[PDB]
């Protein structure tokens, strides 16, 4: 359920969205009481003329209004205004408008005199008054409303920034619980779109079109509160629109979502290509695999052009092309309603009142053309929603214990332990070995053999199917894996350096080595920091791995690194391969003996930097063939030792 | 700006906006009608003349303009969205064609996550504001223009000079917020790209990041930067609700003052109920559509951003890395360095000193010494990757450059030092060399580098998925792929890097004993740290920073004392 989670993420912040609510309440029932001014405006100060009169004075004879300036009580004519045309009649003494010749058949007959010009503006000095009372009236009124609207904004500002942020860090966190599995199998960009492009969906889904669709349902509440004020008969029609706005949700979303859901995917697809071309631009500029790449994309957006153009149609028959056939069949009502009132004369009660309808349809649009401009967005944000939320709401997690346990002894352990990827690839069989503190190295010539496995199954990156792994007779799934992966250290076969300084890149943005690390550099680096111009801490290798520093000099730092934290156990990945250079390696190994302050387990494919292994394993085809050191070699090591001198 | 950048669409499509401009022009005209019908209809209802056949007039008219505005708005509606996808795919087929053809010294200082961004989230922007920005600007700004035109000869001038007093309020508050938006929207941009990056980077490094425990480390830091990203948003919501109030204000100070005003000159008998009523009604569809306005410039100014980045990433004059004028002499087997002084774009040394390196017709070189003395460097000269300072690569006598970069490109072999592959099958990215290589030399190149056996464990021979990257392959594995993948071109030039550093020495002759077979007559450039298929060359440079510290083949580098001759012997007494 999409909805639930995002109103649970809204409930997060109720004091935000009610207070802005309240405020913006505040500020549209301020400008809904707006026209009413206008309303009685006209109905006083222009209409005023039209009702009975008993100070107003031309020729000197002609009494004041009822209520008006200078009343005192006194009667005498009952005389009468009335509306000829453009001309206005005077009646002295107690309906049609023809034409001193009067006539209300309803008959009698009376006369009356044209009231010129400056006779007519004489009529309203009092109604001059009362239109500036009023006017300043409505003029301060709309700095209230005009300090509730600048809150509300800033108000929804905050709980729309909040929301996006609290949901980025959550989705963050899930992806960092996920198992090694989930990254194996699937493109680096599919899962980056789905955290960094994906959320921008749902960050726009708050800032403007949640926000905006509150709005707008603040201010249509509001309207039809104030129509119902007005009229009760009217407003129901008025009622039976706001389904008509349902049913318009509801067929954009029958009639998008699929496509809406192609289009996501597909731009998934257009990130994770678009990066792995990228990384590997080297073999697209040195192999003239340009064109097919090139292909490929085009093929992809092409694919995203036809599903937009899918959409092209939808979107065309909306919006305010389709706002504007509700706002003329409101005007058409308010015709025939007010025309089947005054087909008898009667509709002269309502001519305030038709000004403030008149005055409420051009107020009433306006939020529903804001509504219907992210019906596109919404449709197209339910998608995004679905994709992070199943991230969210995901079952094959592994929990994590965070804190890290203290030192242990380097004691290794495996059993009869039998691990295959996918169920079906029987990488290791009957692998058992043990080490108290002692180098015990893994060697094996098939290539395929399942080292790495073994590796990668000693940080539980996947987990084994028989056997177990007892580390001080800890078996590994303790989980925690924190605590299992703190007692010990990897050089990847593959590094992977990070993005800063070199300094950032061995001390690994932890706050346990001061700068005098260096010692780790210089452990193995020989000049390498003295041919750079400045030291570690000056010099930003080009970002992500150093493409600026050569493969071997960023195996050194990733060795480095490795030693720099001090690990109980000490596992490396032919970390002496492109860095084979003896003069170094020698260093490596003579100037930074392993010694037995560390258990390490070292990995190689040459023969000479585990002559001094005290445990020695084959391994093959994922079962062991030897246990001996170095002279215990009759058949199997020794071809291998041969070719290598 | 973003008018002037983006009417060179425009100008090649003048066909599509020309006819919807005129259609937009109508159903505004036809929808401006209804207002003076209104007016006049209930100018008559006043007077008590409202007869039966006007309503019928009335509500004809009404159906008729309302259908109208339907289908002919409908047309503009297609025409501009689609006008704005087209604008979008062809941006991204631009973006991409410049992406490639470009040498890798722009990627250094280029990010992978902000060019990724740069191509998706900058082009939907543009898209957004293709589409919806110039839609809603040019119907809005012809509809004032109409409307202001109308009530001035149709009502009264003076009624219609008196609500524009507020408008240069309006545009000096809109001339304010769009300069500041544009700043911060280039700055929005850039700061995706940079979340791209660290999200990227985050990914990319997950076992280095779960073998050191720095989950929580790492947390911290994306939340830190959401924290900074919020607090940017809200410098940005301050002015974005610090304009809407002068917004509403001046809507409401041009409704006021019309009203009144109208008002006003009702009382000195110059306009009646059903003309206060058609100008409200006027204004009320002019002014009060303008609460758009901050959105409106919002879509414009970050629309603007956007293309402004993908402007100046895409014209960036390619390096120096180009055909200058085609020599077209098929290769000559010489390959003799004069005088070769290289610096990269980012150091401040020459890395390379004057190396009179030489290899004639088909001879295996080996080039090993000291890391970090620049092997690599030499190859990529030849590649011809980077800019060349001093370079004189000089095939037979013509100099490296007046080479067409597809065949320079063909005879070299492959540089992978570090190992790459493509998400697809082993077969398809063994293909992926040269010209989709061939029925079985596929496997030739298997069971030519040793890797027959290897499809035994691979539970799908030559048919198993290869994984992202090197996943469901072993380190070996996969050089032998590239290997394999690189040899399937039989090039003329052969560059080998390390290509033997990740598989056990019994493979290893294979390999060595293989390419041997192959490499015949065919000049071949091995590079590696094992020093024993370097003893066969007729010439074998030892590296030493940016000078050959010393030159020969495999006998009298044993002779002369130097960094070879210590080097063989250590690895020879093991
Ligand atoms: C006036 C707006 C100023 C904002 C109130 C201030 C709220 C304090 C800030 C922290 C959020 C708490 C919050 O929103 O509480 C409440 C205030 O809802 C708004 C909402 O959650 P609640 O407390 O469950 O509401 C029911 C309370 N009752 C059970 C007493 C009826
Ligand atoms: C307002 C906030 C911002 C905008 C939000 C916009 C989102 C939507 C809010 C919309 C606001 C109104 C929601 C309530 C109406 C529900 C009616 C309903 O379920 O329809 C029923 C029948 O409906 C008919 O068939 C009606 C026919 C008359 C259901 O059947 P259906 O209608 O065929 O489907
Ligand atoms: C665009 C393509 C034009 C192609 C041109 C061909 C001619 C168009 C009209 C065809 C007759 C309609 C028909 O029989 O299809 C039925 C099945 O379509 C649906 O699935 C409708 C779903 C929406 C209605 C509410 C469902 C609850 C009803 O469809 P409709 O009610 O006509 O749906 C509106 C579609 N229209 C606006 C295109 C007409
Ligand atoms: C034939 C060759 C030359 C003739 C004149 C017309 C084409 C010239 C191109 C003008 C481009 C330019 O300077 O942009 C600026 C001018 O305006 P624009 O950007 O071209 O306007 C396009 C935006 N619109 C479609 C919304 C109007
Ligand atoms: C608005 C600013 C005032 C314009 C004044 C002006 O010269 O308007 C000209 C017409 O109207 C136009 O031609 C103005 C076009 C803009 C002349 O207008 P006027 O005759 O000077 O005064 C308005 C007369 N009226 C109210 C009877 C129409
Ligand atoms: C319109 C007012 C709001 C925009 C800023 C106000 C103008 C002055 C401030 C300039 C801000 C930066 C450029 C903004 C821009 O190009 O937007 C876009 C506006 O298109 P234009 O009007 O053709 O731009 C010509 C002058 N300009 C490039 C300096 C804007
Ligand atoms: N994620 C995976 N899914 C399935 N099979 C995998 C996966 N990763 C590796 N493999 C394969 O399972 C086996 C494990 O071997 P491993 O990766 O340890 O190589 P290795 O023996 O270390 O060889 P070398 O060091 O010579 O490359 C190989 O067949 C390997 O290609
Ligand atoms: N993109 C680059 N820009 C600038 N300098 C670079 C770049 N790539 C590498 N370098 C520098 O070039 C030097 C020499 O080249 P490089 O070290 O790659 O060859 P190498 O000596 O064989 O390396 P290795 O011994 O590690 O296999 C590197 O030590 C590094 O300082
Ligand atoms: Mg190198
Ligand atoms: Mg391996």
């Amino acid at each position: 359920k999409i909805g639930k989670t995002l109103w649970r993420y809204a409930l997060l912040y109720r004091k935000l969205l009610i207070t802005a609510v309240l405020l913006l309440t505040v500020a549209v029932g301020a400008e809904l009481t707006g026209p009413f001014i206008g309303k009685k405006m006209i109905d006083d100060h222009i209409l005023g003329i039209e009702k009975t009169w008993y100070a107003v004075q031309f020729h000197g004879v002609s009494y004041v209004r009822e209520d008006r300036l200078q009343e005192p009580v006194s009667k005498a004519k009952e005389a009468h205004i009335y509306q000829v045309g453009m001309a206005f009649y005077f009646v002295d003494q107690a309906g049609n408008r023809t034409v001193g010749k009067l006539t209300i058949t309803n008959s009698r007959a009376y006369a009356a005199e044209k009231l010129t010009k400056q006779e007519l503006f004489q009529f309203y000095q009092p109604e001059i008054k009362g239109m500036v009372l009023l006017i300043a009236l409505y003029g301060g009124l709309l700095v209230f409303s005009v300090f509730f609207q600048y809150g509300q904004h800033y108000l929804l500002q905050m709980s729309a920034n909040r929301i996006i942020q609290k949901m980025r860090q959550d989705v963050f966190s899930h992806i960092q619980k996920m198992p090694i599995r989930y990254f194996d199998n699937l493109p680096a960009g599919k899962v980056v779109a789905r955290i960094t492009n994906d959320t921008e969906a749902i960050r726009d889904l708050y800032v403007t079109v949640l926000s905006t669709f509150v709005t707008s349902g603040i201010y249509m509440f509001g309207i039809f509160t104030a129509l119902f004020l007005l009229d009760v008969k009217l407003a129901f029609v008025a009622l039976a629109i706001v389904p008509i706005i349902w049913l318009w949700s509801v067929i954009y979303r029958r009639y998008a979502s699929y496509y809406n859901q192609k289009i996501r995917s597909i731009n998934s697809d257009i990130n994770a290509k678009m990066n792995e071309s990228i990384q590997g631009m080297t073999i697209i500029q040195a192999f003239r695999h340009q064109k097919e790449t090139m292909r490929e994309f085009e093929e992809l957006n092409e694919s995203h052009f036809y599903f937009q153009n899918r959409m092209l149609n939808l979107n065309s028959l909306m919006s305010h092309n389709l706002v504007n056939v509700i706002r003329n069949l409101a005007f058409v009502a308010l015709i025939w309603h007010f025309g089947g009132a005054s087909l008898n004369a009667a509709g002269i009660v309502s001519i305030g009142v038709l000004y403030a309808f008149v005055d409420y349809l051009n107020r009433l649009f306006q939020p529903i053309t804001g509504i219907v401009n992210q019906f596109s967005k919404l449709e197209l944000a339910r998608v995004s929603a679905g994709r992070v939320f199943e991230l969210l709401e995901e079952k094959n997690t592994e929990e994590a214990g965070e804190p890290a346990k203290e030192r242990a002894l380097g004691r290794v352990e495996f059993r009869d332990v039998s691990f295959a990827y996918q169920e079906g690839e029987e990488v290791l069989k009957h692998i058992s070995f043990t080490a108290q503190k002692g180098e015990t190295v893994a060697l094996v010539g098939h290539t395929g053999s399942g080292k790495s496995s073994i590796l990668n199954l000693l940080f539980r990156f996947y987990d084994a199917q028989k056997g177990d792994v007892l580390i001080d007779g800890k078996s590994i799934y303790n989980m925690s894996r924190q605590e299992l992966r703190s007692h010990m250290g990897i050089v990847l076969q593959d590094p992977y350096l990070f993005s800063g300084t070199i300094g950032s890149n061995v001390s690994l943005d932890d706050e346990r080595m001061t700068e005098e690390e260096i010692k780790n550099a210089l452990r193995q680096v020989g000049a390498e920091p003295l041919l750079k111009k400045l030291p570690k801490g000056i010099n930003e290798p080009v970002i992500e791995k150093g493409s600026t520093l050569s493969s071997g000099e960023r195996q050194l730092i990733s060795f480095a690194r490795a030693l720099a934290f001090d690990p109980a156990i000490l596992i490396l990945d032919q970390a002496t391969a492109h860095i084979d250079t003896e003069t170094e390696a020698v260093i490596q190994k003579a100037l930074d003996v392993v010694k037995q302050g560390r258990t390490t387990f070292v990995i190689a494919h040459r023969l000479s930097t585990i002559r001094n292994a005290d445990q020695i394993l084959v391994l093959d085809k994922g079962e062991i063939v030897e246990r001996g050191n170095h002279e215990e070699l009759m058949a199997l090591e020794g071809q291998y030792y041969q070719m290598y001198e | 700006s973003v008018l002037k950048k983006l009417g060179w669409f425009f100008k090649a499509y003048w066909l599509r906006y020309t006819i919807a401009i005129v259609l937009l022009l109508a159903v505004n005209v036809i929808e401006m009608f209804p207002p003076k019908l209104l007016g006049n209809a209930i100018d008559d209802m006043k007077a008590g003349a409202f007869t039966a056949e006007g309503l019928l007039f009335y509500i004809g008219i009404f159906f008729v303009l309302t259908a109208a505005v339907y289908i002919m708005s409908y047309f503009w509606m297609h025409q501009l969205f689609g006008g704005a996808n087209l604008m979008e795919k062809i941006l991204r087929t631009k973006l991409m064609g410049h992406l490639l053809t470009m040498s890798p010294p722009f990627y250094e200082k280029n990010r992978t996550g902000d060019l990724m961004a740069r191509g998706t989230n900058d082009l939907q922007a543009v898209s957004l504001t293709t589409g919806f920005g110039i839609l809603t600007l040019v119907d809005s700004t012809m509809f004032m223009m109409t409307i202001f035109l109308t009530m001035g000869f149709l009502i009264s001038w003076k009624l219609t000079f008196a609500a524009i007093i507020p408008l240069p309020v309006m545009a000096i508050a809109i001339s304010l917020y769009g300069s500041k938006i544009h700043e911060r929207f280039t700055e929005a941009q850039n700061a995706f790209g940079a979340l791209n990056d660290r999200v990227l980077e985050s990914v990319s490094g997950v076992r280095v990041i779960r073998a050191y425990v720095q989950e929580t480390n790492d947390v911290r830091r994306f939340n830190e930067m959401t924290a900074d990203v919020y607090q940017k948003n809200m410098k940005v919501a301050f002015i974005d609700s610090l304009f809407e109030p002068t917004v509403k204000l001046l809507v409401g100070a041009s409704y006021l003052i019309g009203l009144g005003y109208g008002a006003f000159l009702v009382f000195r008998n110059e306009l009646t109920l059903g003309e206060l009523v058609s100008f409200n009604v006027y204004l009320g569809m002019m002014i009060w559509p303008m609460f758009a306005i901050g959105e409106l410039i919002n879509v414009m100014q970050r629309g603007n951003a956007s293309l402004d980045r993908v402007n100046e990433t895409l014209s960036y004059e390619t390096d120096v890395t180009d055909p200058k004028q085609p020599a077209d002499l098929k290769e000559p087997g010489d390959i003799v360095f004069s005088h070769v002084s290289f610096t990269y774009p980012s150091s401040t040394s020459d890395n390379l000193q004057d190396i009179s390196f030489t290899v004639r017709k088909g001879q295996t070189v080996g080039i090993a010494g000291k890391t970090g003395s620049g092997k690599t460097t030499i190859i990529k000269q030849l590649l011809r990757q980077y800019p060349p300072g001093e370079g004189s690569i000089t095939f037979s006598g013509v100099p490296i450059q007046q080479i067409p970069l597809d065949r320079l490109r063909g005879w070299i072999g492959y540089v992978p030092q570090d190992h790459l592959l493509f998400s697809r099958t082993v077969k398809e990215n063994i293909l992926y060399g040269k010209q989709d290589a061939t029925d079985k030399e596929v496997q030739q190149a298997i069971a030519e580098a040793h890797f027959e056996k290897d499809l035994h464990m691979l539970p799908s021979g030559l048919e198993t998925m290869v994984g992202e990257k090197g996943v469901a392959l072993s380190g070996g594995q996969k050089q032998r792929i590239s290997i394999a993948r690189a040899l399937m071109a039989n090039p003329e030039i052969l560059i080998l890097d390390q290509s033997l550093s990740a598989v056990d020495a019994k493979t290893e002759a294979a390999i060595i004993k293989n390419i041997r077979e192959n490499r015949k007559g065919k000049t071949t450039f091995i590079l590696t740290h094992r020093l024993s298929a370097v003893e066969h060359a007729d010439l074998i440079l030892v590296m030493d920073g940016g000078v050959i510290a010393e030159r020969g083949t495999h006998q009298e580098l044993l002779a002369n004392n130097g960094w070879y001759r210590e080097q063989y012997e250590r690895q020879q007494l093991f």
